[PDB]
RNA sequence: GUUUUCGUUGUUUUUU
């Protein structure tokens, strides 16, 4: 049986009567076994003079919402956004893409610290309720560690 | 209400190839059921033949109950309606 | 009658009415009660009685008869129980409906909240219909806050706050807001207190909600006891041979009882609360499951194998369930269906058939005094061989099993009796074929028992079928009655279908062998010897065994092909037609001309002995008739296969091959198209290829280099086809054209050219490049899929890939465009099935609401009419009036005395002048009627009744009218007989005074064509019909008029959906099948929004000016011209600090200094035919001046207008980003673009005739129909929007139609072929005959209410029946549906009237017939 | 090359269901910690070091997907895998690609 | 798989049209494109019960 | 620019309302059915292009032809409203206007919008019957396509001879919609049955009947 | 002893 090869990225344009224009797709899983662990699809929100800035929240696997992906650069470890822009601005004479990403720090912005961007993902995390704000952010940091990039680690 | 009478009669003064078929059928297997002959026979062993010749001549015991659309009806004898 | 005597009287159903069964009748109805779940008694036979398999409920094998009606699955009709529920449960498709009875009436007292006084609720009660009533009194419900205890004077009501209904789980929740809100107490709306509310509802009450008192209620609504089914329904199912696994609904209903059981437990014992609660739902969802385990968002109930529960829902909808599988669509008897083969020597209407299907299948034939002797032969001959009876049946209904009976010849037959004869020869049978597209794909066939195990065929009738013998399974059915052997032969014969409706035009013709045949026998130096020719000629059937007088003789006898053919000719047949302006001494025996039968000049091809209209088959049609077609194609198919026998003909490598000049003419034209490829590439790569009209540069590229290649191959397949020699096989295959052509030559030994893919060049699928082997945007031809080699030649392997490409292009459009196609033809089957002309003429529906009073406008059917050309319609007035005119008193413009018996009358005379005048102004009122109404601009030929040309040259080659005899007949006798016979032609009898004028309307232009043919003028000077010869062209003429009539009864919506559909069938303008569905599913806008906007004559002559009014039809916003915008923050509000506006600011500006600055483009405003200071007035007049706009200098860098807003930095990028859309600079709203369109528009010439005249005009993108028909200089009464719905919107119903029937038209015309006006007009009327736009989709054909045994059958049944029941609607069985899934005669041809034994004429039959 | 271009089922399954070509052979499945040490014997770059402005034009390495290194010297790494491939000691069927233009 | 016959092209039986092929009777008598096939019915006793 | 587009916009408008009244055998004065837009400007617009409503605003005599054809004809005034957004008072003026003068009919063709507030007490306007349009689609005449038949209004002999020859019923013809473009053309209000006079193809003229319904 | 007794679910592949 042929099946499409995983750990590649797969951006496929949306239609455009919806909220996503772009989806960067990975089927993210264990390349020895070839067996799928989890995947991720990043969505682009808005659309050109139309729908606000170019924010992009990506539904984590197991969660039950959008999240902004600045916040779980801060989540994940790099708080401030310069990191975020290192991690992704690598054609830095570019002004277009970083006036293009404004909007997604604007909206991240509410998000300051690793803590609240944790807690931020925990509470859409699809988990359990009374798991408060400390198992709340442990189970997000483990969520963004496994089943995030399993392949990778 | 029911019966357009024959000078009312505003429909085609002909048979209909629908009517041909119905009529040879029906005459056809009335006198495979032994019913009365109204033509001749030399060798028309099947009863389809001699309805045909029944039509030809046009000696069929029938009448075509024409319906109206509106609901009523046109009766048209077989010796009346003209052959097509 | 074979079914045993019962005194019941023979009856059938006329009305089936619908709605809900209440309890009391569903024990009524119930034969036991059934309680237990367990079915086998003992497990030793004899199942429990009543449990669900209930003897009494009746019996399922062969020796035991049911318990209740006394007799087993001979007369066991079954018999139902029913089963006490232990708590009122929801019907699984009422729910709905319970809201909507929820959201009506009050929760306590029962009632609606209002009732007839307020006038709204009144006038929703005086609605016939009770679902529009009840809805029209939910949406005056939602009009009142509060369940009103009083007027909004109490009216009976609790008063009680109404809750908000919602379908909460399988059940629903009331939030009751009682006495700024209350707690919002939702519950458990327990059936009990609906149950109570309905109760409560008074009969005028249930009748305003859209209910009948004495039929389905919202109380039968609520299930308190569920059927149990006769076991014959969910019989013991063999899971294994003799073992049988219970049926489904066996296990399901087990189920539910015991759930049911449970639930009965739940009172008397201890039930702490929540038990009651998940063991009700258990139950609930079991009896859901029962009507539907397909539950949304629940995990059905399924196997403990794994696969899921199945329900009755199920079996109703689908493909191929109960209506789809069982009723639409069930087996038959007497049916065979095996290979296919060719019998050359065979008739058309015959198939060899093989020995097995004629023996096994039979027909009852009745012993009669005529058949004894060979019945009895029969009988007597043995069961197991032909001709045989295998069984005789007695007229009682006794049978005899022949082959197990001993005595098989012992069997004396009574008259009265049936003998099941074996299927002789030429016993006629259905013939069929899948798919059947066109109704002469269903064909009556006479049987020809012959040896072999397939079915031998004529080859032409293989044509019409479209198929072949590589294997195909072909359909014979076998008739059982009289009424039916006179059916097919009457009504569905191969000769019957030889013209196809839906172009009118034959639908067979002479093809392959006998075709190349016919080819190279026509020919003139063709010379054949007395003993072939004598050999032929006892091989021509239509021989007279008379040979004519060879027309070469000495030194020695010698025949003719002409004569050949001639032979096989009955006489009495005349065709002439000049071929490509031939002359009359033929030398390249082109032209054709046969007299009488008889060829004079020209070779008969595929275009006079195939399907093509105005044909020899067609002649034959119009003149003699099918069995003299099917006489000629036997005459022709047999001689052609003796003379073929004789000669033969076949290809051969060399054939394929042309000399080596064309094929270096082949090479060359290759190259030279290859460099100019390059050049295309070359320009493309640097920008200098000029950009086309709608083609973009790289595209553009692409596009040109394609019609080059395709150029390539075309020129290098024309020389190879001026290469092929006279004995080259090739051209005369294509010469002869059995098959192939011209492309196929092209591509064989020249070279097969592009491999174009859905109009399309193959492109770089690698990273920019077709293979590794080529390289990155490598534009030239061999890395895009041209194909550079011939298939003599052989294929690179990178082409060949190519060509592979190519050929699953062509396989799986195919293979896609099967399911599509096939559903089309089927809803538009669904669409139209009982359109019908009725005995008055007009085209009606089954509620007899008239589509249109008379069928094609003209009350003809589609085997009468023909091309003719209207004499008078063209013609120059001058050349028209010598023509037609006439000239007494100077014998310069006369009739010739030689020609008459009365020029000494006829000079000086006036009372004939006077009549030959009126008779000339009635032609010239015929040419305003019809060059300026009926035909406008360009053509005068069309399909009419009575063949006037045949019936003319019929009376003088009778009466020899050649010669120059003086006349007999005078003139007012033409004048006369003219004027009786426009009387004469009777369409829509009565004496009504709209009765004579549908006839005048049906017989306008036949009267004018008979004019523009039979005027006096052009009978004398041209041929000059005498007593006998004018008289018998009158009675022939209304004779073939009165033929000419449509039948009443002919199912001519089937028929137009199928000459519809059957041509949707075989395949950048939105054409042929995408624009089908726009025009079929409705699409209120179609994928082109394009108006075709006509400028004026003044206009359309005109360039500029149309320039002007195009850029003034294109709409304009800034956000097209918008070169760059970047948004400042200026620190001074009244200057700047930026050299990029510095001066412009100072030179305008002689509040909030946030800058809401942005660029144009000065280019995209010259190509819009602004300026950029405009555009800053717009902005002025759209945003007054709070935003204090400028226009900086035109001489300026950079068109900016600085829009000043009057922390200011997310509202001005709000700002900004606004009014780069939202400042409307010019154009039309609503057209993105414009075309500059020509259109060779018709107008007549001065003098008389016709000419072509170039007029402009605008092809607007987009749909804005009714702006740019505003706009001046367009056409207001001729602009048309392609988007028929907007028509609608704009111009009606009428309007809509046309434009509606002209979109179908010209998609028609797309491929080229041709389908009938009337069938397709009759579509365009039924889609406006109710004045608005109705559609093919789904809902839009379930809108519909009628009959629901129609629309419940398309799909999703069980919906349709929920609102059916709950209207408790009536079926009057007026639908064809109701006739076929009840099995009775159809309303329809043979079934649409009535025929009765009579009294006045079997009174004059003798005595003797006197019945006993 | 890689499969047949001809064999294809019939309508509901053509184009479906597809057949190698005639010298095809499919890769049974090495370690990738070889692979990972032939590439990190060029002085592989970590992801960590790949920067905007010093890699500006620095080639990112992947491994079965998974991009695990940077290197602005990528001719005689590919070079080297490509010619080692050719010797024996990355397994013969072991898919080295180098995205220049990107 | 398959056979070495002799094949002419013409249009001499008229039978040939429409995927038609007309055919030696001497070669068949000889035996050519003539072979064998075979069908293997499976069949098996069942155990009702234990012992039936 | 804006005043003379306005202008020629409004003239044609009132032009296709005199045509709606001459198709409804209203008699016209032909020198209005004449009012071109030069009379019209001066008659009814200003200096600078503002038109006058009011002024404009004019009762229709029946033809007598028509009185004998169609009976109850009476007539009909044409007035279009004063105020461009219809208000309540305005709409109220106007229609107190119409049963003051006891126009037998009354045709209010606004100008900017009818907020159905105003419009419900259109019905209300008994025993004045008001009819309401768009200056907009009666600037061309929609029934002056030159693939648009023209229709006729059948009167009491005429549809009822109609109904009674066919032996069909009401809601056995043809329908024209009551918001159909000619059914608003032709004031076509329930049971008024429309001839049209249909190019044939295949005979030449055809005959066709719609119910308003 | 005239007469006289097999079936389905699911799965795959197919046939112009
Ligand atoms: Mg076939
Ligand atoms: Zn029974
Ligand atoms: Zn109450």
């Amino acid at each position: 049986q042929e099946r499409s090869a995983a750990n590649i990225v797969q951006v496929f344009k949306k239609a455009a009567p919806s909220p996503i224009s772009h989806v960067a797709e990975i089927r993210s899983a264990l390349e020895k076994g070839s067996r799928l662990i989890s995947t991720m699809q990043i969505k682009l929100y808005g659309r050109e003079d139309k729908g606000t800035g170019r924010t992009i929240k990506a539904t984590l696997p197991y969660v039950k919402q959008d999240i902004p992906i600045v916040i779980v650069f801060r989540a994940l470890g790099v708080v401030p956004d310069g990191e975020i822009l290192q991690h992704i601005c690598y054609d830095e004479n570019d002004w277009q893409m970083l006036e293009m990403l404004k909007p997604c720090i604007e909206e991240g912005f509410v998000i300051q610290d690793k803590e609240v961007a944790l807690d931020f993902i925990g509470r859409r995390g699809s988990a359990a309720l009374g798991i408060r704000r400390e198992k709340r952010i442990q189970y997000a940091k483990d969520i963004l560690q496994k089943e995030l990039l399993p392949h990778i680690t | 209400e029911l019966a357009i009478l024959k000078e009312e009669r505003t429909t085609t003064p002909y048979l209909t190839k629908y009517e041909r078929a119905r009529i040879l059928g029906t005459r056809a297997l009335q006198i495979s059921m032994n019913a009365p002959v109204l033509v001749d026979i030399e060798g028309e062993t099947d009863p389809l033949q001699i309805a045909m010749k029944e039509l030809s001549q046009r000696k069929i015991p029938l009448v075509i109950r024409r319906y109206l659309p509106d609901g009523s009806y046109e009766d048209w004898g077989c010796d009346e309606l003209i052959v097509d | 009658s074979q079914f045993p005597y019962s005194s019941a009287p023979l009856r059938s159903v006329k009305e089936v009415q619908f709605g809900l069964l209440s309890p009391e009748e569903i024990r009524a109805i119930s034969v036991v009660k059934i309680e237990y779940p367990e079915i086998m008694d003992e497990s030793r036979q004899r199942p429990r009685e009543g449990g669900l398999n209930d003897p009494k409920l009746g019996s399922i094998d062969r020796n035991f008869k049911c318990q209740t009606c006394g007799e087993g699955m001979a007369e066991c009709p079954g018999h139902f129980g029913h089963m006490e529920l232990a708590k009122p449960v929801f019907h699984i498709g009422f729910i709905p409906k319970i809201k909507k009875v929820c959201e009506c009436i009050c929760m306590n007292c029962g009632k609606l909240l209002l009732d007839e006084t307020n006038p709204t609720m009144a006038q929703a009660i005086r609605i016939r219909d009770p679902k529009k009533r009840f809805n029209a009194v939910w949406q005056l419900c939602k009009t009142k806050m509060v369940c009103e205890a009083d007027a909004p004077v109490s009216r009976g009501g609790c008063g009680n706050t109404q809750p908000v209904v919602r379908k909460d789980g399988m059940k629903l929740w009331g939030t009751w807001k009682k006495s700024r809100d209350a707690q919002p107490e939702r519950k458990l709306l327990t059936p009990g207190e609906i149950l109570n509310v309905f109760k409560h509802i008074s009969p005028e009450d249930c009748f305003r909600l859209g209910f009948n008192e004495d039929y389905a209620r919202p109380e039968w609504m609520i299930i308190t006891v569920l059927p149990v089914p006769p076991p014959q329904v969910r019989p013991s199912i063999a899971m294994d041979e003799t073992t049988q696994g219970q049926d489904d609904l066996t296990h399901k209903l087990s189920d539910i009882l015991k759930a049911n059981i449970n639930v009965q437990k739940l009172e008397m014992d201890g039930s702490p609360q929540h038990i009651i609660n998940e063991v009700e739902q258990l139950l609930q969802f079991h009896v859901a499951t029962y009507m539907d385990n397909d539950i949304a968002g629940q995990p059905q109930a399924l196997q403990k194998s794994g696969r899921p529960v199945k329900a009755i829902r199920a079996r109703l909808k689908g493909k191929e369930g109960r209506l789809r599988g069982n009723l639409m669509g069930k087996r038959v008897d007497f049916s065979a269906r095996t290979v296919i083969s060719g019998d050359p020597n065979l008739e058309l209407d015959q198939v060899g058939v093989p020995i097995s299907i004629a023996k096994t299948l039979s027909y009852p034939e009745t012993v009669t005094q005529y058949n004894i002797h060979r019945l009895t032969e029969y009988v007597r001959n043995g069961p197991n061989e032909h001709p045989g009876a295998k069984y005789v049946i007695r007229d009682n209904g006794d049978r005899i099993d022949l082959r197990y009976h001993k005595r098989a010849g012992d069997i004396v037959l009574q008259y009265g009796w049936k003998v099941e004869r074996h299927l002789m020869d030429d016993d006629p049978v259905l013939f069929n074929r899948q798919p059947s597209l066109h109704k002469m794909s269903m064909m009556a066939h006479r049987v020809k028992v012959m040896p072999y195990s397939t079915f031998r065929l004529n080859l032409s009738v293989t044509s019409p079928y479209n198929a072949d013998f590589d294997g195909d399974e072909m359909n014979l059915h076998v008739p059982q009655s009289e009424e039916t052997r006179a059916e097919l032969s009457q009504l569905c014969a191969v000769p019957l279908q030889i013209v196809s409706p839906q172009s009118n035009k034959p639908v067979m013709g002479i093809v392959q062998d006998t075709l190349c045949g016919v080819r190279k026998m026509t020919l003139r130096d063709t010379f054949i010897e007395y003993e072939q020719v004598m050999n032929m000629l006892f091989w021509v059937p239509s021989w007279d065994g008379v040979v004519p007088q060879p027309a070469i003789l000495k030194p020695k006898p010698l025949w003719t092909g002409k004569q050949l053919l001639s032979i096989a000719i009955p006489s009495g047949i005349h065709l002439q037609r000049t071929d490509g302006g031939n002359s009359l001494l033929s030398p390249k025996d082109n032209g054709m001309l046969i007299v009488d039968g008889k060829v004079m000049f020209g070779v008969v091809d595929k275009k006079t002995v195939g399907s093509g209209g105005g044909g020899l088959i067609h002649t034959v049609m119009r003149e003699k008739g099918p069995k003299i077609c099917a006489e000629l194609f036997g005459n022709i198919q047999k001689v052609v296969n003796y003379w073929l026998l004789h000669n033969g003909f076949s290809i051969g490598i060399g054939d394929a091959i042309a000399d080596a000049s064309t094929m270096k003419e082949i090479t060359h034209a290759i190259s030279s198209a290859k460099e100019q490829v390059q050049e295309i590439i070359y320009k493309a790569q640097h920008n200098e290829l000029e950009l086309k009209p709608g083609m973009t540069l790289r595209e553009s590229f692409e596009g040109e280099v394609s019609r080059t290649l395709n150029d390539a191959r075309d020129s290098a397949g024309r020389s190879a086809e001026m290469n092929l020699k006279d004995l080259n096989n090739v051209k005369q295959m294509v010469s002869a054209g059995s098959k192939g052509s011209f492309i196929n030559i092209a591509q064989m030994s020249a070279c097969v050219g592009q491999q174009m893919v859905e109009g399309k060049r193959i492109a770089f699928g690698f990273a920019d490049r077709s293979l590794p082997h080529f390289t990155k945007d490598d534009f030239s031809p061999e890395s895009k899929g041209f194909v550079e080699n011939s298939y003599l030649r052989g294929l690179t392997p990178q082409e060949f890939f190519f060509h592979a490409m190519a050929g699953r292009e062509g396989l799986i459009d195919t293979a896609v465009k099967t399911a599509e196609t096939g559903y089309i033809q089927r809803r538009l089957v669904k669409a139209l099935e009982d359109i019908m002309v009725h005995y008055d003429g007009t085209t009606r529906n089954s509620l007899g609401d008239i589509i249109q009073f008379l069928y094609g406008e003209d009350g003809l059917d589609g085997t009468q009419v023909e091309r003719q050309t209207i004499d008078t319609i063209p013609g120059s007035d001058k050349a028209f009036h010598k023509r037609y005119y006439v000239d007494l008193m100077d014998e310069k413009n006369s009739i010739k005395p030689d020609v008459i018996e009365y020029a000494a009358d006829i000079l000086g005379d006036v009372e004939l002048q006077k009549e030959l005048n009126s008779e000339y102004e009635q032609l010239v009122s015929d040419r305003k009627f019809l060059r300026e109404i009926v035909f406008v601009n360009g053509d005068h030929n069309w399909p009419l009744p009575v063949n006037l040309r045949r019936i003319i040259q019929n009376a003088q080659q009778i009466f020899h009218l050649d010669r120059a005899k003086a006349s007999d007949l005078t003139i007012p006798e033409i004048i006369h007989g003219v004027r009786d016979l426009c009387k004469k032609l009777f369409v829509l009898r009565g004496e009504n005074e709209l009765i004579k004028e549908a006839q005048q309307n049906a017989t306008s232009l036949f009267q004018c064509l008979v004019r523009a043919r039979l005027a006096t003028r052009r009978i004398l000077e041209e041929f000059r019909l005498n007593r006998d010869a004018f008289e018998w062209v009158l009675g022939t003429i209304e004779a073939q008029f009165q033929r000419s009539l449509v039948h009443p009864g002919e199912m001519v919506g089937v028929i137009a959906a199928q000459s519809i559909g059957e041509p949707a069938t075989q395949m950048n303008v939105t054409l042929g099948v995408p624009r089908l569905k726009e025009i079929l599913n409705v699409a209120k806008n179609i994928k082109t929004p394009a108006l075709t906007v006509y400028l004026d004559r003044e206009i359309a002559l005109d360039i500029e000016k149309a320039k002007v009014i195009q850029s003034s039809i294109e709409y304009t916003t800034l956000k097209n011209v918008t070169s760059a915008t970047e948004i400042y923050y200026d620190p001074d509000p009244t200057s700047t600090v930026i050299e990029e506006d510095f001066d412009t600011v100072e030179a305008y500006f002689s509040q909030s200094p946030w800058l809401l600055r942005l660029e144009l483009d000065r280019a995209r405003m010259l190509d819009k035919q602004l300026t950029m200071n405009q555009v800053a007035d717009k902005i002025s007049e759209v945003f007054s001046d709070d935003l204090f706009v400028m226009w900086s200098e035109d001489n300026a860098d950079k068109l900016i207008i600085r829009c000043r807003v009057i922390e200011e930095d997310q509202m001005l990028k709000r700002i900004e980003a606004h009014m780069l859309d939202l400042i409307a600079l010019r154009g039309i709203p609503g057209i993105s673009k414009v075309y500059m369109v020509k259109h060779k528009v018709s107008v007549p010439d001065e003098s008389g005739e016709y000419k072509n005249e170039e007029l402009w005009a605008l092809e607007t993108d987009g749909i804005n129909l009714a702006e740019v028909m505003a706009v001046p200089g367009v056409d207001s009464s001729r602009t048309y929007s392609n988007s028929f719905v907007e028509i609608l919107s704009v111009l009606g119903i009428e309007a809509t139609r046309s434009s509606l029937y002209k979109e179908i038209l010209n998609v028609i015309a797309f491929d080229g072929s041709y389908v009938n006006y009337r069938h397709m007009a009759l579509l365009v009327d039924v889609m406006t005959s109710r004045g608005y736009l109705m559609a093919i989709t789904r809902h839009g054909i379930n809108r519909a209410d009628t009959g629901a045994l129609m629309r419940c059958s398309f799909e999703e049944t069980v919906e349709i029946l929920f609102e059916a029941g709950a209207a408790a609607e009536l079926d009057d069985c007026r639908g064809v549906s109701e006739n076929v899934m009840l099995g009775q005669l159809a309303p329809m041809g043979t079934g649409a009237f009535d025929v009765m034994i009579d009294e006045k004429l079997l009174t004059s039959l003798p005595a003797d017939y006197a019945p006993t | 090359g890689l499969v047949c271009p001809a064999e294809t089922p019939e309508g509901q399954a053509c184009g479906l269901v597809k057949n190698l070509s005639l010298l095809s052979g499919i890769s049974i499945g090495s370690p990738s910690e070889p692979i990972i040490n032939f590439l990190e014997e060029w002085g592989m770059e970590p992801l960590e070091d790949y920067d905007p402005a010093q890699h500006t034009k620095s080639t990112r390495i992947f491994v079965n997907g998974v991009w695990t290194g940077i290197h602005r010297d990528p001719s005689m790494l590919v070079s080297t895998m490509r010619d080692l491939r050719r010797s024996g000691a990355i397994s013969p069927e072991v898919s080295i690609i180098r995205d220049i233009r990107e | 798989a398959g056979q070495n016959a002799i094949v002419a092209i013409a249009c001499y039986s008229g039978y040939n049209q429409e995927d038609s092929m007309i055919m030696n009777q001497s070669s068949i008598d000889r035996g050519l494109f003539r072979s064998l096939f075979f069908r293997s019915y499976m069949d098996q006793e069942k155990r009702f019960g234990i012992s039936i | 620019e804006d005043n003379n587009r306005i202008i020629s916009r409004l003239w044609r408008s009132f032009r296709t309302v005199k045509e709606m009244a001459a198709d409804r055998g209203y008699f016209i004065s032909q020198e209005e059915m004449d009012q071109s837009l030069e009379e019209f400007r001066s008659k009814i617009c200003d200096s600078m292009g503002n038109p006058q409503r009011k002024l404009m605003s004019f009762l229709a005599n029946p033809t007598p032809e028509a009185l004998e054809k169609y009976s109850d004809l009476g007539t009909l005034w044409v007035e279009f409203c004063d105020e461009p957004s219809v208000g309540i008072k305005t709409m109220r003026n106007f229609c107190l206007r119409i049963q003051e003068k006891n126009f037998s009919t009354g045709i209010f063709i606004y100008q900017n919008n009818i907020t159905p507030s105003a419009n419900k007490m259109i019905p209300t306007v008994s025993p004045a019957i008001i009819e309401t349009f768009q200056e907009s689609d009666l600037v061309v005449n929609i029934t002056h396509h030159e693939l648009v038949p023209k229709h006729i209004r059948l009167s009491d002999g005429e549809k009822s001879q109609l109904l009674q020859r066919y032996k069909l019923k009401e809601s056995q013809l043809p329908r024209i919609q009551r918001e159909d473009p000619v059914a608003r053309y032709l004031g076509l209000k329930r049971g008024q049955v429309v001839k049209i006079i249909r190019r044939s193809e295949t005979s030449g003229r055809y005959a066709s009947y719609r119910i308003c319904l």
